[PDB]
DNA sequence: TATATATATATGTGTATATATACACACATACATATACA
DNA sequence: TATATGTATGTGTGTATATATACACATATATATATATA
């Protein structure tokens, strides 16, 4: 298993590693007859585009990786790069430097180490920073990564630890995430849970994890999503809770206004909450290689999936409180 | 976030309440909009081309909307703001505390009803006490044909809140 | 296993070129309807296939692209 | 800078009303959580 | 698809604990609101 995954970021290098299996240090065939030379499967997983283990994907695969391009991208918008690899046997070095432009060939040692490290050096000046990072870019570029690492450590499964610079990440909950996203707007306050199950295959086997906040400082309605370990802004799983628990918000709002008669729609309903959505969705598709939407047709949800009835009225007591 | 602004402006000019505080989805909500032209030097998050990227500077920088436009676009903008003031916030309510109608109120014998105002809650008391002699006096009133309200102390003269 | 793809097999088999292969819900999908001599921009509540929508697309822009280059021009 | 509004506060002796909490227990209303199934 | 089955609320009584609010009446002062001047 992976039991780990560190991410370090340090005077500008930039480094993750994980210990399960390592990439197989093992000749590519096909990848060295079109190079004419020897081509070891890490070089075609860091440096051949379009290459990897999901070019053909599973309709039940939950992995993020779909392309066989992010890994080279990493390496293109590198100064320098060093894969770093072991599987039991073998370590496996090879640095990759000059936007992929440089590859050196691997060092093959025998070691008895699992795991991977992919350790770099961005090009900071040519994508608009200053050389090296300033006070701010610095500070701002520590906090995002951090962030990320948090959200890993909510996504991730329950026998691996997230670091981030070898602290570990302490949120392995989506309320402990909704917590560090409203401890300023709203401290101290009253966290919704669902685990949001399906009964059918594949869907069944990938409970989606919520936790809301909901209060009148709110301005917007406000989401963070992980989903297959992507921090994605725009999917229908938003809409989703969005919708059902607007229907309730409309039902129990006329019911207890004597008014009856005002109609208010989704953005009186849902405007003072902040929800955490994280889990795996199984058979999903972005609009680009950023992964920032996910696609999707809005039934799956409809057929196969039930938001907790104890949540739902949590949350429209909270929102009809508040109208 | 340029109309917003002109919005918000006018909206706590226009109000003499001159506290309430409304953001950008108050500003935006009812508009629909349509842009149409060329931008020099965008940048796009994926071939499909769904969203540019760009330094939001560039227009703070070197564009300028209308002022007419802005100007247009606020007024019809706060005049939804009041509406929404006037109604949604301050909508219809309900009736009164401390009032017991007649069976017989706003029907086809409605002229023959009375309202028995009284000044407070233990007057309403005896009132209650009183039409509800049963048999014990067939001669009286009762609910049929007689209401209950209270005066709530001392009436406000409107005799110089005019 | 690790494989190495080409552009053709790469582009029919992944969403990231013109989004998702399949039927999925587009948010704000719109069409144009007549109804009697007036034209009218409609919500769309179907699924519908992204990529099938960008081979339309990159045409169109293509040719708008070209009406662009030569609008300055003697043809 | 001017003449002009209309609402706004405070004093004593009067006229009317409102509302939160503890403590015990029989009883009423609301699910909801399963368990055979179907 | 009906069934129970264990959950959760919810007023109610006497004797306690601590508060809240509308109105009338005269006159001097006030702080911002308003024309039209221009």
């Amino acid at each position: 298993k992976v039991t780990y995954i560190k991410i370090s970021f340090d005077k500008g290098v930039f480094s993750c590693e994980n210990d399960g299996p390592g990439i197989p240090i093992a000749k590519h065939e096909q990848a060295s007859l079109i190079a004419k030379r020897d081509v070891y499967v890490p070089e075609v997983a860091s440096c051949h585009f379009l290459a990897g283990t999901n070019i053909n994907k599973a309709k039940d695969c939950i992995k993020g990786g779909t392309n066989g391009v992010g890994l080279k991208l990493a390496m293109v918008h590198s100064q320098w790069a060093i894969l770093t690899t072991a599987d039991g046997a073998q370590k496996y070095v090879q640095h990759i430097n000059q936007r992929l432009d440089i590859i050196e060939p691997p060092t093959i040692t025998p070691s008895r180490e699992m795991f991977t490290r992919i350790e770099l050096m961005p090009v900071y000046q040519e994508l608009g920073y200053a050389e090296p990072l300033s006070e701010t870019e610095q500070a701002d570029l520590s906090a995002w990564i951090y962030l990320r690492a948090c959200q890993c450590a909510a996504y991730v499964g329950k026998g691996t630890t997230i670091y981030y610079n070898d602290k570990p990440c302490r949120t392995g909950s989506v309320m402990a995430l909704a917590k560090m996203y409203t401890l300023l707007s709203a401290p101290n306050s009253t966290i919704h849970t669902a685990t949001i199950k399906a009964d059918a295959k594949p869907y069944s086997l990938h409970p989606l994890q919520v936790a809301a906040v909901v209060s009148p400082k709110f301005k917007k309605f406000e989401h963070v999503s992980v989903i297959n370990g992507v921090n994605c802004v725009k999917g229908e799983h938003v809409t989703f809770l969005k919708k059902t628990i607007n229907e309730m918000v409309v039902k129990k709002f006329q019911q207890t206004i004597k008014d009856k008669n005002r109609k208010t729609t989704l953005r009186d309903s849902c405007s003072n909450i902040f929800i955490v959505i994280v889990g795996s969705i199984p058979g999903i598709e972005w609009t680009g290689q950023r992964k920032d939407e996910l696609s999707i047709a809005e039934n799956v949800f409809k057929t196969h999936y039930s938001i907790p009835s104890s949540f739902l009225t949590s949350m429209t007591k909270s929102i009809v409180d508040i109208l | 976030k340029t109309i917003n602004e002109m919005v918000v402006k006018k909206f706590q000019q226009t109000i003499k309440d001159k506290n309430r505080k409304t953001t950008l989805r108050d500003s935006c909500s009812n508009i629909f909009i349509v842009i149409v032209g060329s931008i020099p030097g965008i940048e796009w998050t994926g071939q499909r081309k769904d969203e540019l990227s760009i330094a939001e500077n560039v227009f703070k920088t070197h564009y300028s909307i209308p002022s007419s436009f802005l100007t247009s676009m606020t007024k019809s903008i706060v005049d939804i703001l009041l509406q929404s003031i006037s109604k949604k916030d301050n909508h219809k309510q309900v009736d009164v505390d401390k009032y017991t109608r007649a069976r017989n109120a706003g029907g086809k014998r409605a002229q023959d009803c009375m309202l028995l105002a009284a000044e407070g809650d233990s007057a309403l008391s005896l009132l209650r006490t009183g039409l509800t002699l049963g048999k014990s006096n067939p001669s009286g009133p009762s609910f049929d044909f007689c209401g209950m309200i209270s005066l709530g102390g001392v009436i406000m003269n409107a005799c110089k809140k005019v | 296993a690790f494989e190495i793809s080409d552009f053709k097999e790469h582009a029919k088999k992944k969403s990231m070129w013109a989004g998702a292969l399949n039927k999925v819900t587009i948010s704000g999908l719109m069409g144009v309807f007549t109804e009697d001599e007036d034209l009218m921009a409609l919500p769309i509540h179907r699924d519908h296939c992204p990529a099938l929508l960008k081979i339309f697309d990159e045409i169109i822009v293509n040719a708008t692209d070209h009406e662009r280059a030569c609008h300055n021009k003697t043809k």
